[PDB]
């Protein structure tokens, strides 16, 4: 139990800027356009600096989940206005996007596994 | 900098020994301070503040805000009353729960005791009323944890 | 009795509960912690209402975008605005907005937002715009300033206001300076608002469609 | 220290700043000095509707009698009207009548609504003698509260019927000033109305 | 701006006086004050900083 | 009976430990105890009075 | 308060603030609630490298006997091995023999080094009859301390000799658990292993 907090991380020059984004549902289904604008949130401007965080908060009945390929959520990231560029600029600019868990969470007994083995 | 401009100053109150006139030191340079001053203030002030704002679900980061902006004095609220129609509020809150109508007819002697009767369907049958919350707040969200009450009535003639 | 619906009957039995029942609200255990919301607090959040459309055919009094009347949360296919608004008939609320204009770096134009509050929109006549500036209006330099914040409460007339007939207040984002282009960058800024509401009023109920 | 549009806190405005320095006139030091008894609501709200003068009209074509019930714009208003946007308040109605050599008499009241038959006695009276003076008050009410449009307009009605007939012809005037407007006012002071579009 | 945020709120509370729910004042809006806050803070905060080993 | 009406409330308290909203428990349920109560009460209270002038 | 690559301070992390709002989920309000007994450890460590499991393996050809010293690489590991990157700790051995009907033993130690002649049973012995049970603890020593390598692997060495013999097969099985590891554990987490470049 516990979340899942992300992170996107844009890189860009100073110049430069735009906003965007971030959709993630806790469930989750099959895409599912804009309904993205129904759920979670998450403005995003670049900018002076970077980078950014969403989180999730632990979602789901039970109280353990399964951590095999039963169950998890969406995530789009949506452009809403541009992202311009001057004459001397780079004209390109992109992202990064690493997760991680914590820090309410904890794991409950062990299990064999593998994935052979590595 | 920051010393400067009261070096300015100092200078002007240099000439100032001179009720003349009065002075304050020509041209009202007992000023050239400036408004605290040339620095910063607020404009470029960035990060010059950031936001991030919040509301239900939804986060919004924003990194070059401008101003509130509201008209006069506004005391928004929050009936009114005067009044608008006395019904308050509801639901959903407190709306979306309430009796509800969900049964139907049929009877007489083809049923044997053992022989069911009229099976009323599980929570899906609020959803798929047409009429309240099991609608629209339930058209949106996936997830539904409540209790239940139930008043059931069967008329015969005496 | 319940809500709007009192039920009296004449001939009761007995409350007739199973085991001990100690019911609740949560749990917790928990299960999935968003809590709770709404509607109460799920009908009001920011949302999304705007769109695109830019350059230099529009001079400086030329229209840009309108946002509609309280009805345009009802008609929008999301949010309250539909759900339980599409039931109840009569609304009374709050109104808060982020407006977000983002240019790239190196152009200035100035954006205006101001909020009408229905004032017979009559013909505006001609020479008013100055005018149109003593409004709880907004004024966005986009050299710097990325966005802006407003906070409408609402006035009008009556003292509530039918759902999606009758309404309020039209934001409109004029343009002011129409927008210098360096040669050469991006012809298209756009637009975006995102609106939120507070502490929500519906009352007076009605049948489904109507 | 020199502002920024766009920018903090609010529509307020400020000192604007004491400058110049001085310097003598230059840029302050602008100590405001009553110069009137002081009344000083000439640039106060009030006393301005206080006074009145407003439409000249309604005139009287003899036959027969009845109404035509007319609709008081309350603006117009149209001389002093150069000020407004808002809306509300409880009228101060003036009336006046010119007709045969005090022969007559006329009978007014308002209003409220829509249509009625009827006997217009109910909803008030107001005997006013030939050639008389202009004098009335009324208060407010139903009237839904609500306030009023504010350019409707102008919510309302008069009532005017000129009893029996003298044989020849018959004139009024009708003047207004509202006094101790709650008016606020409320939204100021939005409908620009710079119209000017004259 | 520093104001200007805590105007954000100040009109929070304005429709707070409704318990609904609780409320904060949708959504969550109870901090359009932002984090101290859209300003400045520590990236270009330069001289935001200029070190001198 | 008595008792019984009195359980339906103790019940709406049930799930009155949430403020929402407030509650009373869907719907105004705050009185299932009903009129004191469905008993009798005067109509046929007969004897339900028997006069004798 | 949104964090910045590259910028202050260390590796820490953080409360990640306590955002959204509520709402009533939505962002925070997270509180753990320990919901086993609690040993709790089943996030910590110790606990988790106190259980055991691991190689299965060192089957055993008859003829003739000695050795061979075979090399314990600690990892493997291969079942539970998905835990790991640092160097340490003060192992727990569990020795199975499969053999003759109740007819055999087997002698067992280690270890250090590298090689020697010799007569086993100086450096240790541990007796274990036929069909018997796994049981050793080892604590340490040169074994040169400053701890080891971490990936030799695993540095080290068992002992095996199965005495006399019965004229039939003879199998036997290792398992391994070190527990009350020191590990701390030192540089973590480097070595990232993400192999999975399985």
């Amino acid at each position: 139990r516990g979340s899942l907090i992300i992170r996107l991380s844009i890189y860009a020059s100073t110049f430069n800027r735009g906003r965007l984004r971030m959709g993630f549902f806790p469930n989750c289904t099959h895409d599912t356009q804009l309904e993205l604008d129904n759920a979670i949130y998450t403005i995003c401007d670049i900018g002076s600096d970077n980078s950014f965080e969403l989180t999730i908060p632990y979602s789901f009945s039970t109280w353990m989940r399964k951590t095999h390929g039963h169950q998890l959520g969406l995530f789009q990231v949506e452009v809403l206005n541009r992202l311009t560029y001057n004459s001397s600029s780079p004209n390109k600019v992109h992202c990064i996007v690493q997760g991680r868990l914590g820090d309410d969470a904890k794991f409950f007994c062990p299990t064999g596994s593998l994935v052979s083995f590595q | 900098l920051s010393n400067v401009e009261t070096e300015a100053n100092n200078i002007i109150s240099g000439n100032e020994v001179g009720g003349e006139i009065i002075t304050k030191v020509a041209d009202d340079a007992s000023n050239l301070l400036g408004p605290n001053s040339f620095a910063t203030t607020a404009q470029p002030e960035n990060k010059d503040v950031v936001q991030a704002t919040t509301t239900v679900n939804t986060t919004n980061l924003t990194q070059h805000p401008s101003a509130p902006t509201i008209p006069f004095t506004p005391d928004f609220r929050n009936v009114d009353n005067f009044h608008s129609m006395a019904y308050d509020i509801t639901t959903g809150d407190k709306n979306p729960s309430k009796l509800i109508r969900l049964d139907t007819a049929s009877w007489q002697t083809s049923y044997s005791r053992q022989y069911k009767i009229t099976t009323v369907e599980l929570p899906k049958s609020f959803w798929d009323d047409t009429r309240k919350p099991a609608y629209g707040q339930a058209k949106y969200f996936a997830a539904v944890r409540c209790g239940f009450h139930f008043q059931v009535q069967v008329n015969v003639n005496q | 009795t319940t809500v709007n619906t009192t039920n009296l009957t004449q001939h009761p039995s007995a409350p007739t509960i199973p085991f001990t029942p100690d019911f609740r609200n949560v749990d917790n255990f928990h299960s999935m912690a968003y809590d709770i919301t709404t509607g109460d607090k799920n009908p009001s959040k920011l949302i999304r209402l705007d769109t695109a459309s830019w350059q230099t055919s529009y001079s400086r009094q030329y229209k840009i975008t309108t946002v509609e009347l309280p009805k345009s949360f009802w008609d929008d296919t999301r949010k309250p605005a539909y759900g339980q608004a599409k039931y109840f008939a009569a609304v009374r609320c709050g109104f808060h907005f982020q407006v977000q204009v983002n240019v790239n770096q190196g152009t200035a134009g100035s954006a205006l937002v101001v909020y009408e509050p229905k004032p017979v929109i009559d013909s505006r006549q001609y020479l008013e715009f100055g005018s149109l500036t003593n409004l709880p209006h907004v004024l966005m330099n986009l050299a710097e300033t990325t966005q802006a914040d407003l906070c409408i409460p609402y006035v009008a007339d009556t003292n509530y206001v039918k759902t999606d007939s009758s309404d309020l207040g039209q934001l409109r984002v004029y343009v002011w300076t129409p927008l210098s282009v360096p040669t050469g960058a991006s012809n298209e800024v756009d637009v975006t608002v995102m609106g939120s509401l507070l502490q929500l009023d519906f009352q007076n109920p009605r049948p489904y469609g109507e | 220290q020199s502002i920024s549009p766009n920018e903090l806190g609010l529509t307020s405005a400020q000192d604007d700043g004491p400058l110049g320095n001085e310097k003598p006139n230059y840029f302050l030091n602008f100590r405001t000095m009553n110069v009137d008894i002081f009344t000083v609501s000439h640039t106060k709200v009030d006393n301005i509707f206080g006074r009145a003068w407003y439409v000249a009209s309604h005139d009287f074509n003899n036959g027969d009698t009845w109404r035509q019930k007319l609709t008081f714009p309350k603006e117009g208003h149209g001389m002093l009207s150069q000020f407004f946007a808002y809306f509300t308040g409880e009228i101060n109605i003036h009336i006046l009548y010119m007709a045969e050599q005090g022969f007559l008499r006329v009978a007014h009241t308002y209003d409220t609504e829509d249509n009625r038959k009827t006997f217009l006695s109910s909803n008030g009276v107001i005997t006013i003698p030939a050639g008389e003076q202009m004098t009335l008050s009324v208060p407010f009410y139903s009237n839904k509260p609500l306030r009023t449009v504010r350019h409707d307009s102008a919510l309302g009605f008069l009532m005017c019927r000129p009893m029996m007939h003298g044989t020849t012809r018959t004139t009024a005037e009708v003047y207004i000033s509202l006094r101790c407007p709650n008016f606020f006012f409320p939204v100021p002071a939005p409908k620009p109305t710079g119209s000017r579009a004259a």
